[PDB]
């Protein structure tokens, strides 16, 4: 395959390219991590079942040169970013988790919600 | 990012109240009775959920 | 602020004065008043009519 | 019986009686509230109405469709002669 | 979902058949109901140009036929003022079919089109050759 | 030389190539499961 | 390039207004955000004039024009035609037009060289386009559609033109306008495309709703696409 | 008798009339009224007074342009009327006997009375009414011959139409020109007044300048504004 790019939508920036993407495609699918528990406030009750959907709607990538004045400048446990030029919320951080819509887990993320951002090849035209 | 020493000086005068099953009303957690005169001060007292 | 002249007959129309008349076509008349606007109904000539401006330019008064 | 087809009420109680006013000259019940750092000026005039012609004006209210907009709008002409002063009259306040 | 539109006088109450203008195969449309519309005792809810009326087909191919789906007018035989001062009047009613988003299914419009009716919905005024 | 190189439609929702007339214009392997469905019934 | 933006919550962008290779003209009554998309991105090459025409604010699908001329209907008053010949340049020709089809974007498709006009259009207008805009009067149809102004968007690179129309039709148009011709959707599939979007050599703005696959296929025929600051540092 | 109001009397009006022989009127009575004076320092309203006996007193002094004024006037009169167009009340089916154009309920059994709230028939107009929230557009100087003329006309004319306002006459005198209708016919004295509250909102505070006055006939159908053009239009009649 060719390389891709990730252009911002309403800023038309290059967000991130490839060479990137920590992806970790499948999910868990068991009854514990496939599945979204909510709690109640004690003895561990279990009041919602949600399913999981089916892709995993964020871009988890590495920490890149232009989140480097947001990352350094007041930081934080958790946090969201931008386009540079148009001040969306395009994208956020955390160094927790955040699994996927679909859910494993992750390591720390940066991530970047596959809504209001689009994916690009960065190769030449198709020629429909 | 609420930073938790001041989540729990938020909770003392939201979460930590006690409510009155009659009359809903907002108790504080260590009374009695309830100070509303429309329920007859009662004694049947219960905690607000946490979140 | 655009004064018009009658599509009826000649007269000037002062804004906020008279109807207007769009027909199936898509042409756009004008009218002054109620009378030279009836007698646009009944099909009538205003070649024919005295008292029009297109009548007196016909008949060189 | 209920009324069947609730229905909203056929005219307005505040204005109670319909009863001919007691002269041509209406009353003025109620003058403005008095501010004692302005200068002496009067606060009410007298005039005979006349009759009503139409105008054009050039609408300038923004955020609006019609912005920078003619508009034709009715006017009323109230002839307004000038009036003269013939005397003054001083009221005390009682608690009645 | 409807913009805001300046007061036209109330011509098509339910009941009035109205041409269908687009292309979308009917004939005629069968006012039923206005959307927007107020309530009194023993009033009819009216339509003017620019509103979004209820209507059914009568006339037309039967795929259209007995449904009820949404429409928008955009003609009035009604006069009405317009706010620059001159009272103007179409020759007949019409109006053409659309979803309940705003969107049209007609190709194309013959005749005139108001020019209210442009302005408050903007696929009419794709569509429309003549706007007055 | 006329070019008309267009391989007639590609897709709305997925990326999907080429497509035909008549309507359609959404790769029917979108229009089974995402969209509505608009059955919008109980099943059961 | 390929930019999307929404007027007040309305998706298409043509109808409310009219991007050219000299000017652009915008509706009045819109956001900061709406116009902030075409201030940022123009930036002082272009002037952006807000202005209405015939009192309405759908500029787009009523005027039409290209590099050289702007076309406008009888009804524009005249308050409104003096401040387009201030704010727009010495070099572009103002005139207004006697039409009975009143709306002359639907009407006439056109660009710097080629136009696109409705058939039932009259002889007597067919000299005056080509005296104002210098451009060469073609009567044609697309497919189903005598309207080629809200079906058919164009400009010197290419055209996107309506969905259901047949290659050999394509074909034809092609020939004629000497450019190449692509099918496509705007807007989640609308087929309302000249109306859905505007574009010249520089830019090409369209609504919210259009999907990635169809903004692909939009940049591809207009070849308006071509990145330091991106890396990794950690 | 002037020094007694300057120790007591809070508040002081003052007595005016009209000159009603500058008016086309058949009435020779003139009108009188009393004005309260918002003015400070009650010694220095009676001392304005008393400078001001048998003076005249102009009406741009007190209003101008833009502002917002209310009008107190009584009502056209129409005598006795029934109970359908006195208050808006539904009219009986085709089908009534003894009547269609009334009111079928008055009331109960019981409370055994009519109700005050009920609609009945009597007199209708002629009431004092008042309507607030008036905007002035023109105040006209009465020996001027601009009254009609605007910066955008540029015509020498009055206000008057041609013919005269019907059923009044010459309004070459000062005028007050303001906006939408106020209560009262023709020939009526009418009261304006200052506006009692403050009002921002958006509209007290926007400024007009008119493009044009209709001077019209109002006689019917007048086709032509002032008389001068008349003339230029048909050209020579016999007479």
């Amino acid at each position: 395959s060719k390389v891709t790019a990730v252009r911002c939508k309403k800023c038309r920036t290059k967000l991130a390219l490839s060479t990137s993407f920590i992806a970790h495609d499948p999910p868990s699918k068991e009854s514990s991590e496939g599945h979204f528990i909510k709690r109640a406030a004690n003895s561990h009750r279990i009041i919602d079942i949600q399913e999981s959907q089916a892709n995993c709607s964020h871009f988890f990538i590495e920490p890149l040169k232009w989140m480097q004045p947001e990352l350094q400048g007041k930081q934080e446990l958790e946090g969201k970013f931008s386009c540079p030029g148009c001040s969306s919320k395009v994208g956020g951080y955390n160094w927790k988790g955040s699994r996927c819509s679909c859910g494993k887990w992750v390591i720390p993320a940066i991530h970047l919600q596959t809504s209001k951002v689009d994916q690009f090849p960065l190769q030449s035209t198709a020629l429909p | 990012i609420i930073e938790p020493s001041l989540k729990a000086l938020a909770s003392k005068y939201n979460c930590d109240k006690s409510v009155c099953r009659k009359c809903y009303a907002r108790l504080p957690p260590r009374a009695t009775n309830c100070r509303k005169r429309k329920c007859g001060h009662t004694n049947q007292l219960r905690p607000k959920k946490k979140l | 602020m655009k004064v018009e002249i009658d599509s009826f007959s000649g007269a000037k129309i002062y804004p906020g004065r008279g109807t207007l008349f769009v027909r199936g076509d898509s042409k756009i008349f004008r009218f002054q008043n109620s009378k030279s606007a009836s007698l646009f109904k009944q099909r009538k000539n205003p070649r024919r009519i005295a008292w029009t401006v297109l009548f007196r330019k016909h008949h060189k008064k | 019986s209920h009324r069947k087809y609730e229905a909203p009420r056929h005219g307005h109680l505040g204005f109670l009686p319909r009863k001919r006013a007691a002269s041509i000259r209406a009353r003025v019940k109620a003058f403005p509230k008095d501010d004692r750092s302005k200068p002496v000026a009067l606060t009410s005039f007298l005039g005979y109405k006349a009759g009503m012609t139409t105008i054009v004006r050039d609408l300038d209210r923004p955020g609006s469709k019609f912005h920078k907009r003619e508009v034709v709008e009715a006017v009323t002409v109230v002839d307004t002669p000038p009036v003269v002063v013939v005397g003054v009259v001083g009221y005390v306040e009682t608690p009645r | 979902a409807q913009g805001t539109k300046f007061r036209i006088s109330l011509g098509l109450p339910v009941g009035a058949i109205m041409n269908c203008a687009d292309n979308s195969g009917a004939r005629n449309l069968y006012i039923i109901a206005v959307k927007g519309s107020g309530s009194r005792l023993n009033r009819l809810p009216a339509a003017s140009l620019g509103d979004m009326v209820m209507a059914t087909v009568k006339k037309g191919k039967p795929e259209l036929r007995k449904k009820v789906m949404p429409a928008i007018v955009v003609r009035q035989a009604k006069s009405w003022r317009r706010r620059d001062g001159v009272f103007l009047y179409f020759e007949d009613n019409a109006g053409v079919i659309a979803n309940p988003k705003g969107e049209m299914k007609g190709s194309a419009i013959t005749g005139p089109v108001g020019k209210e009716c442009a302005d408050l919905w903007p696929r009419v005024a794709s569509n429309s050759g003549v706007v007055v | 030389h006329q070019h008309q190189n267009a391989a007639t439609l590609l897709c709305c929702n997925c990326g999907t190539p080429i497509d035909g007339s008549t309507g359609l214009v959404m790769c029917y392997d979108c229009i089974k499961l995402t969209v509505d469905i608009t059955q919008g019934i109980p099943r059961e | 390039m390929a930019t999307r933006t929404q007027f007040e919550n309305s998706n298409e962008i043509g109808v409310f207004s009219k991007l050219t290779n000299t000017y652009c003209l915008v509706a009045v009554g819109g956001s900061e955000n709406f116009y902030s998309a075409f201030e940022a991105e123009l930036g002082d090459a272009i002037p952006i004039v807000h202005t209405t025409i015939a009192g309405t604010r759908i500029i787009g699908r009523m005027t039409a024009g290209n590099r050289r001329g702007l076309l406008v209907p009888t009804q524009t008053t005249d308050q409104e035609l003096q401040h387009l010949r201030n704010s727009l340049p010495d070099s572009v020709k103002i005139q207004r037009v006697e039409e009975r089809l009143s709306a002359l974007g639907n009407v006439i498709c056109c660009n710097d060289y080629v136009a696109l006009v409705h058939p039932d259009i009259d002889r007597e207008t067919e000299e005056l386009i080509s005296d104002v805009l210098g451009v060469e009067v073609f009567r044609q149809t697309i497919s189903g559609n005598i309207l080629v102004g809200s079906y058919c968007s164009l400009s010197n690179q290419g055209g996107l033109v309506h969905p259901q129309t047949s290659v050999q039709d394509q074909e034809e148009l092609s020939s004629l306008l000497q450019v190449p011709l692509v099918a496509g959707t705007v807007n989640r599939g609308s087929s309302v495309v000249g109306a859905g979007m505007v574009v010249n050599d520089y830019l090409a703005v369209t609504g919210l709703d259009t999907t990635a696959p169809e903004l692909s296929v939009i940049e591809s025929i207009f070849r308006l696409q071509d990145e330091s600051i991106s890396g990794n540092l950690r | 008798e002037l020094a007694r109001i300057k120790k007591y009397a809070s508040v002081v009006r003052v007595l005016v009339h009209t000159q009603i022989r500058k008016t086309p009127l058949a009435q020779k009575k003139a009108h009188l009224a009393e004005i309260q004076l918002n003015g400070g320092s009650i010694s220095e309203k009676v001392d304005w007074a008393r400078e001001h006996f048998e003076k005249t007193v102009a009406v741009d002094s007190v209003f101008e342009q833009n502002e917002m004024i209310d009008a107190i006037a009584v009502t056209k009169g129409h005598g006795f009327e029934g109970v359908t167009h006195r208050w808006g009340t539904k009219k009986l089916p085709r089908k009534t006997h003894r009547g269609l154009r009334k009111v079928a309920c008055i009331g109960a059994w019981h409370p055994a009375h009519v109700m005050w709230s009920v609609a009945r028939a009597g007199q209708r107009g002629y009431h004092s009414r008042t309507s607030i929230n008036h905007k002035i557009y023109r105040v006209g100087k009465g020996d001027d011959e601009a009254n009609g003329a605007t910066s955008f006309d540029r015509t020498k004319k009055t206000i008057t139409p041609m013919g005269g306002f019907v059923h009044y006459g010459e309004i070459k005198n000062d005028f007050i020109m303001v906006k939408g209708c106020i209560p009262g016919n023709r020939k009526r004295i009418v009261t304006l007044r200052k506006s009692l509250y403050t009002n921002t909102s958006r509209k007290a505070l926007e400024e007009v300048s008119l493009k044009w006055i209709d001077t019209a006939s109002k006689f019917g159908k007048g086709r032509f504004q002032t008389p001068a053009e008349k003339h230029a239009f048909m050209g020579t009649l016999k007479k």
